[PDB]
């Protein structure tokens, strides 16, 4: 996997490749690693497919029960529920999760949760095996308060390079846009992003 | 097992 | 199966006023089983004395090897080897077997016949020379010997006083080690007389 | 292999060696002689790894016999024991060491004295009034510490030896099928047939 | 061990502590870790004690023969090259960690060599178990254009850091100063800040305390 | 049984005449990857204590939550929560020390090395260490990780024993700490240039300094170093 | 894999006289080749004229002392402020230690005080609770250095009356507190010379019918 | 360790050494390896020092509870079986014990039970237990008769420990002697091997392997 | 679990459930024990309102607890089986640990202890 | 432990069990009875792991004796063997299994027939004319295959058993110190004192 | 280590950090990893310090002997000698070497030799542990026929990022310029490159 | 932990 | 050992 989430002026955008791996065999070339845990709180999944799915399902359940009692949860709250599961079960989990959501008060927010189950609030986050190859690129190119089109290009160019060098990443580039306007899904095919 |  | 602690044994050497002392226990065993109570670990080539602890087969082999080499030395040089020179010969010979070493802890003791200076030295299994003004220790009760020597020793002891100090160092060290003891021998060495004394010690 | 004992008395050296040869769950033989005559007044008993024991014993025998023919003279027990020790001391750092423990019982004709040498596979030599290899020593040494005297006769030595075999036959786990006893003195080597 | 090397105006200085250990026990409270390769090339050695001494002597022997063969004073880079190629050949099994320093017709030099055969160049270096304590001092107080007396002070201070803070190091400070145009001066026990206090009691025994079974005169003559 | 994932390096500290100083860099390492740069590893408890933590960061954040909860719990039914019955540095330490040793005894440790620095109610300086094994000790200077090997020797030159503490000012003490942080940046491969520093004084109280940088570094001599032995150009 | 044990070094020593007992211990605390503290006491007054030290893994040592101190407290609560005798303390400590037989306290424990006849008492324990009363015991890292010296100087082992042909032993006698402290100081200075984990400072706790007194002495800091 | 106990015409002799070792380090030369359970019961210790000491004093408490509950001293059989059933519950956990429960009762007479940490329980006339057991057996077996006098039996037990103390590196210190009769156990002193060896050598003429 | 304290004290200091259990004993068929100089004899009444009985298979009134001890009773027949079973188990357990059969006093003390336990345990009569 | 044998003849079952108890290099006892009477006409011999053997044997004994008292009746050998098998079959999947092998020799009074059951520690039961556990079987089975007849007397069975012990004493590595022999027939269990 | 070599209009430039490592301890913070095997044929060293030094010394010896007989060797020839040593001793070596040289006929050339001892001629090469973090950046920013100043900036910015993310890289950025004009050594200190 |  |  190669995944990332980037805050910008109007909110936050999540990005991911579509490759699932089983050794050197691609078990699924059209995977959806961007996952809804609430209307406008989503997550990027990396690591074990089974572990991250099981965690995401439990979080979605917790936030649905939260919403029934206390109304819309904050993005911080969602990240805290992810953390609790990842931290307390650190011995039995292989899950690198980026949590991203849109509040109207707090706007776009990104929390990354690495293997140990620590939480890190950042302007943008990158994760997955393919992220290693774009630390240099992303650090040099990220700016705060970018536009929607700029942020889409930033993610597209970043994941394009991650996919190019990482054998464990590939397929299509999926993206999910989180703003006050709503939820938009974007897809970008090899013929476009490869020749960037 | 499937990885991402 | 640790070669240096199969047979057991200890050696200690000390310097005094115009004299040196070297002492050893008499035990040879096979782990728990005591086999021999007559196994002396001190040898001499002319006026130079060598004590060897560790694996008994290597103790015997090295004695035979250094007798060999000092005999040829004397024939060619037309004089007895001195302690400083012999110390270097021991070091060279041990390092020659760097990656297949003799499992031993040798100790040189003697008086230089030209200068009259008392000399002692110790080695590890592969030749590293350890020179000392005061004392050298070796064997399965080396920790105990270090403790006894460091507390009991004082400089410039007379031969008769030095005998008491080295004997008490060895005896009390040996009695805290399962693989050492079963008798003891002390050599008092002056410029041109050497006295050898067998000590009475507990036989367990 | 397993049990080999040795006792040096006033005028002779007595060696006792077990007769059993066991492989797996089967005693293949109960009359095995675990000894070789190296020279008229020198006998060597042996125990250890299968094959190695006899191969080593016979190799030493051939060398001592070669020496005897060359010089028209019998090596002293001390000289033979030193030769044997060196061969084992060489062996222990070889690619495949001889795993053989030996006792050498001899009568020195120049000194008119019996001599017993205990040498293990490492090449560890000691001269002793009484000796044993393997688990035997764990019973016999303490027994001999009590009953042995340096001025004993050959007959007293044999009775002392009977006491050792009886103790081993009582407390040892394995059936070693008795012992072959041989005496080394001024008149050479002879075997006791009724033990 | 703590060992250091420091370059200055007109040469180089090296220093070392004087403790040798076997496990947690102190075998020698005053061993010499400063070795002479040639008159004006000295080396400080940490690691396996027999290896540092043996490798130092072998290269020192070959350097002498080379000096006689070429009718030239030996160079530090020759000792460096011979040591590293020897150590590399043995793939780290000869555990010699050395600081090589000296003066020669080319100038003054300071190098370090690791057991696997890698070499480093520097104005200040430290090796051994107390190297971190020493390097902390060197990184704090080192500057360009040191005088002779300043470099000795810095070097011995770096060794003292090891003596007090590293359990592997102790006892005294040895120093060797190699200045261009002058003889190298070896300063054995330059500092002795660890003198044993007076004991509370004399443990001299009354004569006859030890029980004796046998006495005999030993013949050492022919 | 654990293995640490995201980690923090050295925490260093010392006593001076009127109080204590403690410092730690702002890095969260992920093996050899210098992953996170905005990590605060000094956590104040009240206005009289600072807890410096190295090791696993997920466990550090857990300990943050425990200390945060301890402040809340102490305030419950306590009219003197901001006076005589406020949390002392000694109380905070003993609590953490208890937890650390209990966790090691259940074979599931908090993978950390911790230094609690503060000033007691009677004015006495408090400085004590505890780690994943539950091992505790106190000294005029304390440091974790590489700091133990490189910082302690430098800080001990200023305060070598108890009697040196009254003779050491806050200016001299802070200077030594800042120097030590520079040395760690030279020599520790998992250190960063950015760090935080905290002073707890019995008179002026808690001063927390963020976004400090290592400066006045010596690198110029590097230009003169060529090759690894014989190379001249 | 996580290793729950560590080694904090140091050494301890207990000697008993006729109407007193001492329990001494160095103040150094270490891990590997680093010094953690030059003054970290590990000999404690536990009340009821009992002094205790548990040397080895300091975390286990502190836990044990803490639990025993607490045991003394509850002994008073449950048995009408009755004084815990040294023999009763010893037995209680055995159960504390053996309670963790399958996950042991990694320490050598020594307690000292006065028995119910007013005579000096020293008890020593192995890590799992085996105990024994003695006149003399050294524990910890340098136990193997100090103990044989104590056998020789406290219990007069291997010492015979001069001129008696090694037939009459040197008679046993109690030592004065002045003589005992001389032996303690010499024991620790000797251990400091030859053991790297021992040094910095020596703290002696002396126990008489009047109470517990302390004495401190400097040791070499290398 | 070397411990023994044997039955004979005049009751039971029990003899033990006093050495404790941690590897090759001699930890103690003055260990009490016999435990006095009651005036008629003795227990011997070999193996783990703590294991033996802890559980045999625990055994003493169980024996005391028996005589309180049953108004009668516990049998040697029942006492030994409490210990053997206890260690059997711990089988596999790593306890190390070689013990002998020796005593007299009316219904049993003089009785010795061997009990060890893998659950073995054996009634018998002669046992030697410990790292030096074989050395003790060698001397004891070759001199044992049922018709030994109290004086001779005491000496043989003492002499057998001395033999093991001498040859076994992990045995030594001193010999503790006990004699068990119909009237209970009787202590026959602590005998330091330091003096006892030379005294026996001179008077008996044995130990000719040693330099006199 | 059913916890009710069924056996409790009354104002006059009686435990009625224990005393009413004695009435059940008074209802039971008569049993007698007489010990001689070298023997003990246990005699038991069997009521004769039951004809057409099969005496081969009908539970006997005197039960062997071990080969050397016997137990007879008066009261509830079903209750006695529980006591007899427990006694028989304890008999074998005693032989196993003490290596000696029970004394009659010990066996009695055990059975009596069981009966007592059922007078101050919750949920039992 | 080590050697336990069983032979079923016309009118009886004969069990032979070795007397040695060995630990390390010491024979601690040479008169050990490796058997327990479960009921008047049922005997069980046992061999295996130290401690486990006696603990298991006595546990079974207690249960059968309990049954006998409860029902005032003796269980058949077949019934006892099935009970024992089930206990071992339970044991093998426990946290710590009983490492005990047994032979059960019984006389069924209802059938008037001797019966011999061989059960190993796994709970593997077989009824046999002759049986053995451990290394003993590797010699005795073939011997009995040759010399055994189904209509033999008790005396013929004892002679057949002597032939087995003689073979074991000749070819087995360890000294097992002879055997205790016991006979199970219509009149119950008795021990042969002179074997 | 982080190392690289980049061809450009006038020739080729080599670049490297100055960190040597002994665990997490920095054994040398001023290391010179750019090494002369001939007048205008240099190499960047990564992997084992001992192995790469021993190899470089042997290569320098081979090219010195080559020059004595056949005149100036080509850069390809130098790379072939490196390969021969790395390939034939692959079991006993940990050496990642980039070979860079200037001919007048062939101009600037770069050959990279990874662990297995294969040879790869490239326009530019990156290697060492820190290279992983700049694959994305370097691929996006490299152009052929750059100027000297552009190439220096490219290497400076690239190694700056490699150093920033890699704990095993740091110190100064050393560079060696190879052109017809001669050989120029450049050094860049933390205070400059860190704030890029 | 000593043995006996 | 030293790495780069
Ligand atoms: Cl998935
Ligand atoms: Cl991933
Ligand atoms: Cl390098
Ligand atoms: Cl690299
Ligand atoms: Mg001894
Ligand atoms: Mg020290
Ligand atoms: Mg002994
Ligand atoms: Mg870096």
């Amino acid at each position: 996997t190669s995944i990332m989430a980037v805050t910008f002026k109007d909110g936050v955008i999540l990005g991911a490749d579509s490759r699932t791996t089983t050794g050197a065999y691609i078990a699924n070339r059209v995977t959806d690693k961007l996952t809804r845990v609430h209307d406008k709180i989503w997550c990027c999944r990396s690591g074990s497919a089974a572990d991250t799915q099981a965690i995401a399902d439990i979080v979605q359940y917790h936030l649905e029960l939260y919403t029934s009692q206390y109304g819309t949860p904050s993005t911080e709250t969602a990240a805290s529920v992810f953390k609790e599961l990842c931290y307390e079960n650190k011995d039995n989990l292989t899950a690198g999760i980026i949590v991203a959501g849109y509040d109207d008060k707090n706007k776009g927010e990104v929390y990354t949760i690495p293997l140990g189950g620590s939480v890190h609030k950042l302007p943008y986050a990158i994760a997955g095996s393919g992220s290693t190859f774009i630390y240099g690129y992303c650090d040099k190119n990220f700016r705060e308060n970018m536009s929607k089109e700029e942020t889409v290009d930033f993610i597209k160019h970043s994941l394009s390079q991650a996919i190019k060098w990482d054998g464990s990443s590939g397929g299509v580039i999926r993206m999910v846009v989180l703003t006050a306007a709503g939820v938009e899904r974007l897809i970008f095919y090899p013929d476009e992003y490869e020749q960037l | 097992a499937p990885l991402x | 199966s640790d070669p240096s602690s199969i047979n057991g044994g200890i050696v200690v050497a000390m310097t005094g006023k115009d004299c040196v002392a070297i002492a050893c226990d008499l035990r040879l065993g096979s782990q728990s089983l005591g086999v021999s109570n007559k196994f002396e670990k001190i040898f001499h080539y002319g006026h130079v004395f060598l004590g060897i602890t560790g694996l008994a087969t290597d103790v015997t082999t090295l004695n035979e090897m250094f007798r060999y080499k000092t005999n040829l030395y004397k024939l060619k040089e037309e004089r007895a080897i001195e302690p400083e020179t012999f110390t270097q010969l021991v070091s060279s010979s041990l390092y020659e077997r760097r990656f297949g070493p003799y499992f031993v802890g040798p100790v040189v003791a003697g008086i230089n016949s030209k200068s009259g200076k008392p000399f002692i030295a110790g080695f590890d299994l592969i030749g590293c020379i350890d020179e000392a003004k005061d004392f050298i220790v070796s064997g399965t009760a080396s920790d105990q010997l270090f403790g006894m020597c460091e507390s009991l020793y004082e400089p410039n002891l007379e031969p008769e006083d030095l005998f008491e100090t080295i004997s008490q160092a060895l005896l009390n060290a040996a009695d805290r080690d399962a693989l050492s003891g079963w008798g003891a021998v002390v050599y008092i060495i002056k410029k041109d007389e050497v006295v050898k004394r067998y000590l009475k010690m507990r036989q367990d | 292999m397993d049990i080999i004992l040795g006792i040096r008395v006033q005028d002779s050296v007595i060696l006792a060696s077990s007769k059993a040869v066991t492989r797996g769950i089967s005693v293949l033989k109960d009359s095995d002689d675990k000894t070789r005559q190296l020279s008229p007044h020198t006998l060597m008993s042996f125990a250890g790894e299968a094959g190695d024991t006899v191969q080593f014993a016979e190799y030493i025998q051939a060398n001592i016999q070669l020496y005897s023919i060359r010089e028209d003279y019998e090596l002293s027990p001390q000289a033979v024991s030193s030769f044997v020790r060196q061969e084992l001391a060489k062996s222990i750092r070889s690619r495949r060491p001889y795993q053989v423990n030996v006792l050498i019982g001899g009568y020195d004709k120049k000194k008119n004295k019996p001599e017993l040498y205990q040498i293990d596979y490492l090449g560890t030599k000691v001269e002793l009034p009484y000796g044993a290899h393997g688990y035997s020593g764990f019973y016999t040494f303490s027994l001999l510490d009590h009953h042995y005297r340096p001025d004993m006769t050959t007959e007293e030595g044999l009775d002392l030896l009977k006491l050792c075999v009886q103790e081993l036959e009582k407390r040892m786990p394995m059936d070693f099928k008795g012992v072959i006893v041989k005496i080394v003195d001024k008149d050479g080597i002879r075997q006791v047939d009724d033990f | 061990t703590t060992i250091v090397g420091v370059k200055f105006n007109n040469g180089v200085v090296i220093a070392a502590d004087t403790r040798s250990t076997q496990g947690p026990i102190v075998a020698d409270k005053n061993c010499a870790k400063l070795h002479r390769i040639s008159p004006k090339i000295w080396c400080a050695g940490a690691g396996t004690a027999a290896d540092t001494e043996a490798v130092t002597q072998l290269i020192g022997s070959n350097i002498e023969l080379h000096s006689l063969y070429t009718s030239r004073e030996p160079r530090v880079v020759s000792a460096l090259q011979m040591l590293k190629q020897h150590l590399f050949k043995y793939q780290g099994h000869i555990g010699a960690y050395l600081i090589v320093a000296g003066v020669d017709p080319t100038g003054s030099h300071l190098f370090s060599i690791h057991a696997h055969g890698s070499t480093d160049v520097g104005y200040y270096l430290s090796l051994g178990s107390g190297s971190l304590a020493a390097m902390a001092v060197l990184e704090s107080h080192w500057k360009q254009d040191l005088t002779k007396e300043e470099a000795i002070k810095l070097a011995s201070d770096a060794i003292q850091a090891g003596i007090w803070n590293d359990l592997g190091s102790g006892s005294n400070v040895d120093v060797c100063v190699m200045e261009i145009g002058k003889d190298a001066e070896y300063l054995r026990n330059y500092l002795t800040p660890n003198v044993r206090e007076e004991k509370q009691k004399s443990y001299k025994f009354p004569r006859g305390t030890t029980a004796v079974l046998k006495e005999s005169i030993v013949n050492i003559c022919d | 049984t654990q293995q640490p994932i995201v980690t923090g390096t050295s925490v260093i500290s010392m006593k001076y005449d009127n109080g204590v100083i403690i410092a730690a860099d702002n890095l969260g390492s992920y093996g050899s990857l210098l992953r996170f740069n905005g990590v605060e590893r000094l956590i104040p408890v009240g206005d009289n204590t600072v807890v410096g933590i190295s090791g696993d960061i997920s466990d550090m954040q857990h300990i943050e939550r425990l200390l945060k909860d301890l402040v809340t719990e102490n305030a419950y039914d306590n009219p003197l929560a901001d006076a005589e019955e406020a949390l002392e540095p000694s109380y905070i330490f003993e609590y953490l020390a208890t937890v650390m040793y209990q966790r090691r005894s259940k074979m599931n440790p908090l993978w950390n090395a911790i230094i609690v620095a503060g000033v007691q109610s009677n004015g006495d300086q408090f400085l004590r260490y505890v780690n994943l094994l539950g091992v505790t000790y106190s000294s005029p200077t304390l440091a974790t990780g590489f700091g133990a090997h490189m910082a302690n020797p430098l800080l001990r030159k200023v305060v070598d024993r108890e009697s040196d503490i009254p003779k050491t000012t806050v200016q001299v003490a802070e200077e030594a700490i800042v120097n030590a942080m520079r040395v760690l940046y030279y020599r520790d491969a998992r250190s960063s240039r950015n760090f935080s520093l905290a002073i707890i004084d019995k008179n002026t109280g808690l001063t927390f300094k963020k976004n400090l940088q290592v400066e006045n570094m010596k690198w110029d001599f590097a230009k003169d170093i060529k090759g690894y032995g014989t190379q001249k150009i | 894999q996580f290793n729950p044990y560590g080694d904090n070094g140091g050494t301890i020593l207990g000697i008993a006289g006729e109407d007193f007992a001492v329990l001494a211990g160095d103040t150094r605390n270490i891990t590997d080749y680093s010094i953690n503290s030059r003054y970290e006491p590990k000999v404690f007054d536990c009340g009821d004229n009992i002094v205790m030290s548990a040397n080895g893994f300091a975390a286990d040592g502190d836990a044990l002392v803490k639990r025993f101190k607490n045991s003394v407290k509850w002994y008073h609560f449950d048995h009408n402020d009755k004084k815990l005798s040294i023999n009763s303390a010893a037995r209680n400590i055995q159960h504390l230690l053996y309670g963790k037989r399958f996950f042991p306290y990694y320490v050598h424990t020594i307690i000292a005080g006065l028995d119910e006849d007013g005579k000096g008492a020293v008890y020593s324990f192995d890590p799992v609770g085996s105990y024994e009363r003695e006149q003399c015991r050294a524990g910890g890292a340098a136990a193997s250095l100090i103990m044989p010296f104590l056998d020789n100087q406290v219990n007069f082992k291997n010492q015979y009356e001069p001129g008696t042909n090694g037939k009459v032993k040197k008679p046993l006698k109690y030592l004065s507190v002045e003589e005992v402290i001389k032996l303690v100081r010499d024991s620790f200075t000797s251990a400091t010379e030859r053991h790297i984990q021992v040094g910095d400072g020596l703290e002696i706790l002396i126990v008489t019918k009047d109470g517990v007194r302390k004495e401190f002495y400097e040791l070499k800091r290398d | 360790t070397t411990t023994l106990a044997f039955r004979f015409q005049g009751g039971i002799i029990v003899a033990v050494d006093s050495r404790a070792t941690a590897g090759n380090w001699v930890a103690s030369q003055t260990v009490k390896k016999v435990i006095e359970i009651n005036p008629f019961l003795l227990g011997t210790m070999a193996g783990g020092a703590a294991d033996c000491q802890f559980w045999e004093t625990w055994l003493g408490s169980q024996c005391r509870l028996h005589e309180l509950r049953e108004k009668e001293r516990i049998s040697v059989a029942a006492a030994s079986k409490i210990l053997s059933n206890l260690v059997y519950q711990y089988k596999g956990a790593g306890l190390s014990m070689g013990t002998m429960i020796c005593g007299y009762t009316r219904k049993e007479g003089p009785t010795i039970y061997y009990v060890d940490s893998d659950g073995t329980r054996l009634k018998g006339d002669i046992f030697c237990v410990g790292s030096g057991q074989t050395f003790a057996y060698g001397v004891l077996d070759s001199n044992y008769k049922w018709d030994l006098s109290v004086e001779d039996a005491l000496y043989l037990g003492k002499r057998s420990i001395l033999a093991a103390a001498h040859r076994d590196a992990y045995s030594g210190g001193s010999v503790n002697l006990y004699h068990v009769t119909e009237d209970g156990w009787i202590y026959h002193g602590n005998h330091d091997v330091g003096e006892l060896f030379w005294k026996v050598k001179e008077e008996e003429g044995s130990f000719n392997n040693v330099i006199g | 679990g059913y916890d009710r304290a069924l056996s409790i004290f009354s104002p006059d200091g009686h435990i009625f459930q224990v005393e009413y259990a004695l009435e059940a004993v008074k209802r039971g068929t008569c049993a007698v024990g007489v010990k001689g100089k070298n023997c003990v004899v246990l005699g038991c009444e069997r009521r004769s309102t039951l004809k057409l009985q099969d005496t081969r298979i009908t539970p006997s009134k005197v039960s062997k607890i071990d080969s050397h001890v016997v137990l007879s009773f008066s009261g509830l027949n079903a209750d006695s089986r529980i006591l007899i079973e427990k006694a028989r188990v304890e008999a074998q357990s005693h032989r196993l640990t003490l290596e000696d059969p029970v004394t009659v006093e010990y066996l009695t003390r055990y059975v009596a202890g069981v009966q007592q336990r059922y007078t101050q345990s919750g949920g039992v009569r």
